[PDB]
């Protein structure tokens, strides 16, 4: 069990893989050419798509998931009316609040600007 | 993280590819099929 | 030349003539024997003691169903060797990559596994061993490892290469084809391209396919091919 | 009539029910199956139900 | 411009007034777009039966937050895929969207159709090299090539002996599959593999791949 | 202030894990948050990798999939989750020839053995960093010089009931008519005791959900055993059953500094005895150990309680951090201190300071005695462990146990001599 | 559906 | 006619909600398929065997196989078939002690989710529109 | 108001042999857009 040299150092086994993993070569490659996929997925907001999901996945119930949803959007709403207007809506905040809680992190309602966008005046036109 | 998907090299038609779209769904989930169906359709749309 | 040293050991027994489909009763230590896993039955060979895992012992062999402890007595259907010798074992089979009902979940969208239906044994050149500088496999003695039939026979191997039993063993090139039944050895400046050979299969399948496709008509009898 | 009274009702109307409703599911399978038409049997038995 | 942020968020229910299914009436994230028409995706105008010679359907806006919840939540297309007459699909791909991809797994001309006589290819290290030679104009969608495949035995193929197995008398063996091949050897256990092959198959599968890993690294929860 | 200016360039026993024990996990749709696993010479664990900021809600840890454990139902009939029992197998002949209630660890056992020899199974890579027989620390792997230095008649009695328990099942189990199949999994009776003692000190009971079904499995999950014990863990496990995954999350709404270990709590609430039987260690902190006791003398507890910052029900009692300020000498071997220790209370009654001086004296009169039972002192076994540097593992642990024993008499003597004085003001 | 019962 | 047909159909079974978890029934439909094949398809046979609840448990033996209140997926029917079992007994709408409501267990795996049927699902008109779908879908002799 | 620029908006290098870069060059006429990005394509490709 314990044993230690001269020194008085303890001296344990290192733990490692004796034998070979087959799927830990086939597993490892990430693909290089997603960048334009991961952009449109945030943009287009497929992001939550997945975490409204992952919400469900520890829920026993997707009729009480929903109307706890609803009450905690009711909630905010009423302590912050001038907030959830525009930008930010108060169901997204609290589906980003809930993912947050989960330990993982997401912008706030999922809110998303447009950097690129040149004037005040000027809409993104959608190519339809 | 690859994915373990499954080379199909002879061909697929409307059969074998709505026996995809169910595998899928029952492996990775609606969310990530959701996502499957865009790049296919795409896929499709471009080719045809 | 080249004879590995024929040492015996405590526990051989010879099964040479001995029925086939029967079993023996006594229990073999699988330690002293080769083990070769097929897709029907599990095939042993004993194993004489050598650094590297290569010589077989042919005068007793047990053929079981996969991990199963009946032993039985393969059919023999060739003079199998009575001295050591050092094989090659190559597996030859398919692969049955197939794709599984999912029900429980992230269970894998395929199962992809080797099934073996025939096992070639390649006797290596006057025994050499593999780390020896002039090792070379000598085609003419092979045997095969049946799994449906759970026997083992020599290979009946056509030798095409130039030489007679004189020639340069270093351009031989063996060719297995037919089920693992046909063996001709060429030179291998001869080898097909592996895309020939693919090519070449689908043409002879596609041609005769076509034919018969085209017999129905009653014109046929008139008409040429091209 | 082979039965007493608190039987001779009580499982001769469940043999009528019990074999009407294998039947009923059957007959209607028998039209969506001859067209080609998959429909699970529990939205079937619920209206045999 | 304030229209275009207060629709961001708010999904919209778009009915069918001759209603068909359950997915007659959906509910979609409503974009601002140009026209004076409504655009809907391909693949939803299958369940909605849309056909293009003419329909017009009904919108409405949930108001209550209760509402705006579930329509979210619970309409949403992303959520209904399998209908429950049987556990099937419902967003499968149709028409054109069904002939492309057919003609892309459509792959080598085989046998007679492709050699005139009996006759008694490029090798690309990585699907990249092959998508990328495809659009140099190198090899054609249906052209064969041998794919240089370092993953475990994938490929689906009818489970068969190998064709040919070229024995080299140093311990290297080939294994010419019908549709892959196989290099093992007895001193070494290298197991190369080559998968005989099309771009079309290729760009199929890459399809399928990029999608997964794109959509892992959009919700990458690891970070 | 410059990234450049500032040159940014201890726990030496603690080194970072090998990488491929998370990755071959990874691969399996295993995700570690946070975390990172840290081995040294005690064995594993798993320590934050950042500062984890509280939430709402509890934060997800780790997530295990199903497929990668090893479950068998703890009522009988015995049905195996992610089933690996081929039909018609041996083994199972041997796991359904077992006691329902007592052979709960031999029926892991087996399972554990037929685990390592499935070629395709996961837990024939995970058991490679599983402890070996020197390396576990459970009392079934131990001989009679660790149970002799143990010095507790009533757990070596167990101990060794336990140890001709299993080692006549695998003599009636692993004869020499046995199949191949079933021989290889035990070819020796000291492995079979190995595989007994990873079951023991490794199950994990829990009510899981799987698809319609609800049931008590003794499950074997990997990367979650690998957590460590204690009484005030910081996190625990939850099973979610749609995608039968198991979740390990910490404790809602609290801090996690970076570097702190994750822990959780093998038992509710138990003695060292109980964990040393089971798990083979023990904790000085144990809030449930236990020491007989004459009746006669007794104390007001609730003045024991206050003075303490001890609060709530008995079944609940804990220890208020900011109330006492820093207080490091209450801890939660006090804590077993006002269960173990005789009591008495009244709706208001207080207490008399005299008599109970007069009875603090004759309760430590009598602590006294205990100590001078066992030959050794508690400074006396920690000095010899130092010294020590050739022994079983096992025999630490036993000086370890004697000497946490020791010093939960140590601690209440300074406990009652601080709630004496205290009682004054 | 989300009106089983009275929502909670 | 079809569209006639849906609101009959519908009307029937618009009070039918899943309620309760378990209805604590103990009566099974008992299906062999042995008995069976002789007359439909072995691949249909096992459609009406997915998704289903046990009604009670199923040996192979002295093992134990499945369990009652245990769903059916295809790796448990196919095990069933190989090693020919004929005692299956499942949960089915016609085994819920309630007609004005259905519980989870007795009716199932929902299709839609791929898991137990929700509590408060309106399950019958489900039932009612996945038969009046395909209405508008339905010699050499 | 503005004249006819470029920028680099995203340049990573997770890897020795694969750099990504985005560019984005503005304003631009009707039309002129997609001239510009298939004639480019076609450059970089080939
Ligand atoms: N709180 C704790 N204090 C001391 N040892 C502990 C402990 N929690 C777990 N252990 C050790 O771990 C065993 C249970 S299994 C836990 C995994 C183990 N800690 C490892 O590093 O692999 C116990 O028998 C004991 O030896
Ligand atoms: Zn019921």
């Amino acid at each position: 069990g314990i044993q230690r040299d001269d020194n008085g150092r303890r001296i344990w086994r290192r733990r490692t893989l004796t034998k070979k993993d087959d799927m830990l070569r086939y597993k490892l490659q990430r693909v290089p050419f997603v960048e334009e996929q991961v952009r449109k997925i945030k943009e287009v907001g497929k992001v939550m798509t997945m975490d409204i999901e992952r919400l469900l996945l520890s829920e026993d119930n997707r009729f009480e998931f929903v109307n706890s949803v609803a009450a905690e959007a009711t909630e905010y709403v009423e302590k912050n009316r001038d907030e959830y207007g525009g930008t930010k809506k108060a169901i997204f905040h609290v589906l980003s609040n809930r993912v947050n809680d989960l330990g993982f992190d997401r912008p706030e309602a999922y809110a998303e600007s447009d950097p690129y966008k040149p004037g005040p005046g000027y809409l993104k036109e959608y190519y339809t | 993280e690859r994915a373990n998907l499954v080379f199909h090299n002879k061909v697929i038609d409307g059969t074998a590819i709505k026996r995809l779209i169910s595998r899928l769904i029952d492996h990775f989930g609606m969310a990530y099929t959701s996502h499957i169906l865009d790049q296919v359709k795409t896929l499709g749309f471009q080719q045809a | 030349d080249g004879d590995i040293a024929f040492v015996q050991s405590k526990s051989f027994i010879s099964t040479q003539g001995w029925d086939s489909e029967m079993v023996v009763d006594y229990r073999i230590n699988e330690d002293e024997f080769h083990k070769i896993s097929l897709l029907d039955c599990d095939f042993f060979i004993r194993k004489p003691p050598d650094p590297d895992n290569d010589v077989y012992d042919f005068r007793e062999m047990y053929v079981t169903p996969p991990d199963t402890d009946i032993y039985s007595v393969p059919r023999v259907l060739a003079p199998m060797p009575q001295k050591y010798i050092r094989c090659a074992m190559s597996d030859y089979g398919c692969y049955d990559v197939t794709e599984p009902p999912i029900d429980a979940p992230r269970d894998p969208l395929y199962k992809s596994e080797r099934e073996i239906s025939k096992v070639f044994l390649t006797k290596h050149y006057r025994n050499r061993r593999l780390n020896d500088p002039e090792f070379v496999l000598d085609f003419e003695e092979i045997y095969v490892i049946d799994s449906k039939t759970k026997s083992i026979t020599r290979a009946r191997v056509l030798v095409t290469v130039p030489g007679g039993r004189k020639r340069d063993r270093k351009d031989d090139l063996l060719v297995i084809r037919d089920n693992g039944n046909s063996f001709k050895i060429i030179h291998v400046g001869e080898r097909d391209d592996p895309t020939t050979v693919i090519e070449r299969e689908e043409w002879t399948k596609t041609r005769e396919d076509m034919e018969k496709h085209l017999r129905k008509l009653r014109d046929f009898s008139v008409s040429n091919w091209f | 009539r082979i039965l007493g009274i608190p039987w001779g009702f009580l499982i001769g109307a469940e043999l009528t029910i019990v074999q009407s409703r294998i039947s009923l599911v059957n007959k209607i399978q028998k039209v969506y199956r001859s067209q080609g038409v998959q429909i699970h049997n529990r939205h079937i038995e619920i209206i045999v139900r | 411009e304030i229209l275009q942020e207060v629709m961001q968020g708010h999904p919209v229910l778009l009915n069918r007034a001759p209603t068909l299914h359950r997915l007659g009436i959906q509910s979609f994230q409503p974009i601002l777009v140009e026209g004076r028409t409504i655009c809907l995706h391909p693949l939803v105008c299958k369940g909605f039966n849309a056909d293009f010679d003419g329909d017009q359907m009904a919108v409405h806006v949930p108001l209550s937050l209760e509402a705006q919840a579930e329509a979210r939540l619970l309409m949403f297309s992303h959520m209904n895929l399998l209908s429950p007459a049987i556990g099937d699909p419902i967003s499968v791909p149709t028409q054109d969207m069904l002939i492309g991809l057919y003609v892309l797994t459509s792959g080598t001309r085989r046998g007679i159709c492709a050699n005139r006589y009996n006759p008694c290819e490029p090798f690309f290290c990585n699907s990249y090299d092959a998508i990328g030679a495809y659009r140099q104009k190198r090899i054609n969608l249906d052209s064969p090539l041998w794919l240089r495949w370092q993953l475990d035995q994938r490929v689906i193929a009818s489970k068969e002996v190998p064709i040919e197995v070229h024995y080299e008398s140093f311990g290297n063996y080939h294994e010419i599959y019908a549709h892959y091949l196989i290099v093992r050897s007895v001193k070494k256990e290298t197991l190369y593999i080559y998968i005989r092959t099309t771009v079309g198959h290729i760009s199929f599968y890459r399809e399928i791949e990029e999608a997964i890993q794109g959509f892992s690294q959009a919700c990458s929860y690891d970070t | 202030p410059f990234p450049l200016f500032q040159s940014p360039a201890s726990s030496s026993e603690l080194e970072s894990a090998d990488p491929d024990f998370y990755k071959i996990g990874y691969v399996r749709r295993v995700r570690a948050y946070g975390v990172e696993f840290k081995e040294g010479p005690d064995g594993f664990g798993i320590y934050a990798s950042k500062d984890i900021e509280p939430r709402r809600r509890a934060r997800v840890i780790m997530e295990i999939p199903h497929e990668l454990m090893i479950t068998i139902r703890q009522k009988h009939p015995w049905m195996f989750f992610p089933d690996i029992v081929p039909i018609g197998h041996p083994i199972f002949d041997i796991i359904n020839s077992t006691d329902p209630e007592r052979d709960w660890d031999l029926r892991l056992a087996c399972l554990l053995l037929f685990s390592f020899d499935r070629e395709d199974h996961f837990w024939r890579l995970y058991g490679d960093f599983l402890p070996a027989a020197d390396e576990c620390s459970s009392l079934l792997l131990a001989t009679e010089e660790d149970l002799a230095e143990l010095q507790d008649p009533q757990l070596v009695s167990t101990i060794r009931q336990q140890q001709k328990r299993v080692l006549e099942f695998w003599e009636k189990n692993w004869h020499s008519g046995v199949p191949l199949k079933i021989k290889r999994l035990a070819e020796d009776a000291e492995r079979f005791i190995w595989a007994v003692s990873i079951a023991q000190t490794r199950c994990i009971s829990m009510k899981t959900r799987i698809g319609a079904l609800v049931q008590d499995l003794n499950m074997m999950i990997p990367y979650a055993d690998m957590l460590n014990h204690s009484f005030e863990p910081n996190c625990f496990l939850h099973w979610r059953p749609k995608d039968r995954i198991l979740e390990v999350m910490s404790n809602a709404g609290q801090a996690i500094k970076k570097g702190e270990e994750m822990t959780i709590n093998y038992m509710p609430g138990q003695k060292n005895n109980m964990l040393m039987e089971r798990y083979g260690f023990s904790t000085p902190v144990n809030p449930w150990d236990a020491i007989p006791f004459s009746g006669d003398s007794r104390i007001h507890l609730n003045s024991f309680l206050s003075v303490f910052n001890i609060f709530g029900l008995p079944e609940e009692y804990y220890h208020d951090s900011e109330l006492s300020g820093d207080d490091s000498f209450v801890d939660g071997a006090v804590i077993a201190a006002a269960r173990t220790l005789p009591t008495w209370s009244d709706i208001d009654l207080p207490p008399i300071p005299s008599a109970e001086r007069k009875a603090v004296k004759e309760l430590q009169d009598e602590c006294r005695k205990m100590l001078a039972e066992y030959p050794t002192t508690s400074e006396q076994d920690q000095k010899l462990l130092d010294s020590l540097s050739e022994a079983r593992t096992t025999f630490a642990t036993a000086v370890k146990y004697r000497m946490h024993r020791k010093m939960f008499i140590g601690k209440i003597i300074k406990a009652l001599d601080i709630y004496q004085e205290r009682l004054l003001f | 559906g989300t009106g089983f019962n009275k929502g909670l | 006619d079809a569209g006639y047909l849906t609101r009959r159909l519908v009307e029937v079974v618009q009070h039918i909600v899943v309620r309760r978890t378990d209805c604590g029934t103990i009566r099974g439909i008992s299906v062999s398929p042995r008995n069976k094949s002789r007359m439909m398809s072995e691949r249909i046979f096992i459609q009406t065997l997915i998704g289903r609840v046990l009604a009670d448990d199923i040996y192979i033996g002295s093992r134990c196989v499945a369990f009652r209140n245990q769903d059916l997926g295809i790796g448990l029917v196919n095990r069933f078939i190989t090693f020919g079992t004929q005692s299956i007994s499942i949960r089915t709408p016609f085994t819920c002690r309630s007609t004005s409501w259905i519980c989870r267990l007795c009716y199932g795996r929902s299709p839609t989710h791929g898991d137990l049927v929700e509590l408060g699902e309106a399950v019958g008109i489900i039932a009612g529109q996945s038969i009046g779908e395909p209405g508008t879908q339905l010699t050499g002799g | 108001t503005r004249t006819l620029q470029w920028k680099c908006v995203e340049s990573r290098r997770d890897s020795k042999r694969l750099y990504y870069g985005r560019f984005i060059l503005s304003p631009l006429m009707k039309g002129q857009a997609d001239t510009i990005g298939i004639a480019m394509r076609r450059a970089l490709l080939g």
